[PDB]
């Protein structure tokens, strides 16, 4: 009686909340419970998806009466296993705890003990359910199942695997609803019709955290004790869709903006935030944002992916920027995958293998686990062309059935994820110098390129080929302003003031910026030139105290001149 | 291409009361 | 020690253990090693559910009657529980003292035997961890000496590996083995068992549905042994039966109740097993033409296959349907498979052939040997049809398939079945095999070189003979040629195509109306002689689902719900109209 609690005595007086749907898969658990043998019920889940709460559902329906006769006085007793565990910390003293816990519901015919997280136990187990005197609910993840009852074949004969499986996006607002009236009733507010259905959308579009359930009772209860608590309660007795929202934002991390419904505003915005930070190649922003255009209107195959980006011409040429944008304004956590590695067998298992280590089973295929940990993140490839043609054909059987499948099992839905690649092939064949008496300039299409590089049903597959025009000598410009001021920001803190001349930028522009490299080298020569000369200076010299600098060329020996004043 | 697979009880004191 | 070991004898006078029926040769052989004057262990091993632990319960059961000889009776059967005696000693010498006393007991008694189910188990780790004071070391002096009888049970997986390494233990016991002898014996073996499991759900089991029981399970559930799993169909079917009589139903098991029983065991979609989806199958080819049409051969050839299987009339250990399709890319082999699946409501299986196109890619379906970096992960063809038994096998582009694939299909078809890495027999007869190749269109559709042209009757069959090898060819049932799409049925394709993007739009609200000309030139583009009518999907998704799908977000269509298509002739460009 101590160690275990009895769930229908309780659910009785109150306190188990009554159990709205899931009509099959109880009717399941009341069938193995009236069999004669291997009637020990298995509620395998995952957190949050209810599992514990159809054991004091069931507890319920016992009581209330809808179970057969055989059933109607079976008492299920939910076993705790840290009540048993703490107070021992001792080998054998916990399971003599359990020896006398067990003789009682021996003694006691139809009684029903309920393990919950049984695979966190699992010596005395096995012999219960041998003995068959009383069967026992066991409710353990799926992944410990198989690490557990799959390899032992005694477990696995007594206990029967019950699948239990999320509700649907229609159901889970509608277990909210059956379930609202006694939060309405606990704190005296309600939520609107439209507020608790936007809550399981936007719970599991931008949290993506515990279960598409559990995240929609967590979101509706946190929403309430917020507005109830604040004074504008008596004012407010109702909850705004926005307000929810707003409360989501405590348990999102991220700004209200984002957690704001944006499905068709963003579209119009994101195409102006892209160009606020980006300047120029107007063109190729917009086929990125024509492709995800289509998603979001819903005219589309479920399972294609929401979108198919690409990217042509040297490296930096704002793959990672667009990308950060792109991730930033779409409110979806950036994952970035190189195909630079991928250039050996052990290498290229990595997409769906375990490079970490072959005993680790929970990791399973990196790239493909990446999209299981958040279903909305981008996936941004770069340097594609280095990887085998074998690992490429992977890539098109993801982009026509938008699903793929793991060594281990798992099943990854590419439905919800935008995939974009990047090609430096430009850059070999146009720095290259045609063999002739008088050169020739060697530059060829990026298109070109793609067709041969690539198989021709990559680009069939492929929405369209988008190529990014090269970067100009002004965005240069503005890019050496940014990391001066970048540098003069960090200068401030310390106290020294960085002055820089017109002309030193330009003068820093023409060497640094590579059109092979784009800006790549630029930002690498504005580091050794500035960071290196005053450097020595601050530990000791004139820029100890005071901070005084200026820069400035000299146009006679065309070299940077660099005047130190104490201050 | 092979791989390659690795692979409670105490005395005590008693004491009779004073 | 009553704690720890009960007492076989006495529990099975009150009851609990069942009749043991049919295992007088298996306890013939118990009874001589018993008798034997030294190292009379007699141990059980045999597979999991064959009735291992049943035969040694059923020894007691069967001296309770005195149904055995003389000397095996005025004997008592002790059955220990190593769980128990391990639980709560707590200290080095408590599993000594409790496992000496209860040696004492059996010892005190001559007759006395006892019985250890998973003895594996005490050998690796008996009674302490990290030391060698085992309970088989205990146990080892007594056995060989004679003064105790101990019965074991094990599994062959458990007593090749755990037991039989330690010589000492394995001489001292007598391996006897246990095997299922024949399915008869098992719907004979129910019947006894008929009146315990009738009693506990209230129902009666006819004659027919009992035998129906033990077939259906042994064909579709393989996840257990034949005397398991018939046992366990017919008791959850009491289960059923209990749950259905809400006020003074029927409480009789229909054959009907089993088979829906065997089918959540297996998860299927429980067509297959029952019969009064005839009118399905008869009208599966009428069904089949309103989906890819324009082949008469290939819907009569693979409907009349299917037929014969449910029919009872199929191969007994081949697939249901062996069948290769020879035709042009793009008329339908592929959407046959994908349109058969989807009627029938099975699982799809489809393995990309041009990927296994090396030596090494073969080993991927198969798996690694023991010993490699891909024993860990079992092979991709027999984890499918093993999680899917009941299933359509689509292999495409089997031409480019290396031999070494073409070798693997040779047992599958001939002999239905197919061993991976771990040695597990994956069955999977029930899936219907077919394969998609384009080698015969190149010959019969290039005309001959020179002046005259020649026949090309034969040159289809010659590429397939040289291509597949001749015993490939002898397992395959039928070859099917598909004929090239005529106009009418290019035509006909595209309005399946407006009528699937008109039904996608009806759904969202829109209202879609195409020109009937409009359709003409959507046809022509779209098809290819070469690539028949692959690029329709293509052209049908560029030009008419984007422009739609911008004014539905905001424009026309998110206002007023219509939308037509139109074409110019001045441009040949689709042109649409949006209100
Ligand atoms: N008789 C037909 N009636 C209707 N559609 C047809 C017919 N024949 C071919 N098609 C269509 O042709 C397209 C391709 O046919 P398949 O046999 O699947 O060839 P495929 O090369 O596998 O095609 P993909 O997958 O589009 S590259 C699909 O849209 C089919 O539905
Ligand atoms: N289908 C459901 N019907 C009702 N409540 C549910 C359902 N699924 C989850 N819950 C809620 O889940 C909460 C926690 O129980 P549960 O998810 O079983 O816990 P755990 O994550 O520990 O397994 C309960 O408060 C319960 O109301
Ligand atoms: N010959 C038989 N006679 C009677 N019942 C049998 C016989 N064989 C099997 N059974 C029934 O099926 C069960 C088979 O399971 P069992 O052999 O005990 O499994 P395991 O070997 O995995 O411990 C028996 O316990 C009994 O209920």
């Amino acid at each position: 009686e101590n160690f275990t609690t009895n769930l229908n005595q309780l659910a009785r007086v109150g306190g188990i909340d009554p159990l709205i749907g899931r009509e099959k898969e109880l009717e399941r658990a009341i069938q193995v419970l009236c069999r004669r043998r291997k009637n020990n019920p298995l509620l395998v889940g995952e957190s949050g998806v209810g599992k514990t709460a159809i054991a004091e559902g069931l507890a319920w329906r016992i009581v209330q009466g809808d179970v057969p006769e055989v059933m109607a006085d079976c008492t299920i007793y939910s076993l705790d296993i840290g009540s048993l565990l703490a107070g021992t910390k001792y080998r054998g003293d916990f399971e003599k705890r359990f020896k006398a816990l067990l003789k009682q519901l021996e003694q006691d015919t139809n009684s029903i003990l309920f393990i919950d997280e049984i695979h966190t136990i699992i010596n005395l187990i096995k012999p219960l359910l041998s003995s068959g005197k009383i069967r026992v609910i066991g409710s353990t993840t799926y992944q410990e199942f198989s690490n557990i009852f799959e390899k032992d074949r005694a477990l696995a004969r007594r206990f029967q695997k019950i699948d239990i499986t999320e509700p649907s996006i229609e159901e889970t607002v509608q277990i909210i609803n059956g379930l609202k009236p006694k939060y309405e009733a606990h704190h005296d507010v309600r939520y609107t019709a439209k507020a608790v259905r936007a809550a399981v959308e936007l719970a599991v579009k931008y949290i993506n955290d515990r279960h598409l359930p559990d995240k929609a009772i967590d979101v509706i209860d946190e929403a309430g004790a917020r507005a109830r608590l604040m004074p504008v309660s008596k004012r407010k007795k109702t909850v705004n869709v926005a307000d929810i929202e707003s409360v989501v934002a405590r348990i999102a991390r991220i700004p209200e903006k984002s957690v704001s419904q944006s499905d068709r505003d963003t579209l119009k915005n994101l195409g102006d935030r892209l160009k606020m930070l980006v300047f120029g190649q107007d063109k190729a922003i917009e086929a990125l944002t024509e492709a995800i255009k289509m998603a979001r209107a819903g005219l589309g195959h479920e399972h294609k992916p929401v979108g198919s980006f690409l990217f042509a011409g040297p490296t930096g040429v704002g793959k990672t920027e667009v990308t950060v944008q792109l991730s930033k304004a779409l409110g979806i956590e950036l994952l970035r995958f190189d195909m630079s590695e991928y250039m050996e067998r052990h290498t290229v298992s990595r997409l769906i293998g375990a490079p970490p280590g072959y005993v680790g089973f929970d990791q399973g295929g990196l790239l493909t686990d990446a999209v299981i940990k958040h279903p909305h993140a981008v996936l941004l490839l770069d340097e594609i062309e280095k990887a085998h043609p074998d690992v490429f054909n992977i890539l098109l059987q993801v982009m026509d059935n938008g699903t793929l499948t793991d060594n281990n099992g798992r099943k990854a839905d590419f439905r919800n994820v935008v995939l974009v690649m990047t090609t430096n092939a430009g850059v070999r064949e146009t720095e290259r110098k045609s063999i002739g008496l008088i050169h020739q300039d060697n530059s060829t299409d990026a298109m070109e390129e793609i067709k041969k590089i690539f198989t021709p049903e990559f680009r069939n597959r492929l929405d369209n080929i988008i190529w990014f025009d090269h970067l100009s000598t002004d965005v240069i410009h503005q890019v050496v302003d940014k990391f001066i001021v970048e540098l003069q920001v960090q200068l401030d803190q310390k106290g020294v003031s960085l002055e820089v001349s017109q002309e030193a930028r330009n003068w820093l522009a023409e060497k640094g910026y590579d059109r092979a490299m784009g800006a790549r080298p630029m930002a690498r020569v504005i580091q050794d030139n500035l960071k290196k000369p005053l450097a020595n200076e601050l530990l000791f010299g004139s820029l100890v105290d005071g901070g005084q600098v200026t820069v400035a060329l000299d146009k006679e020996k065309n070299e940077l001149t660099y005047g130190f004043q104490s201050a | 291409k092979t791989n390659d697979w690795l692979d409670e009880k105490v005395r005590d004191a008693l004491k009779p009361p004073s």
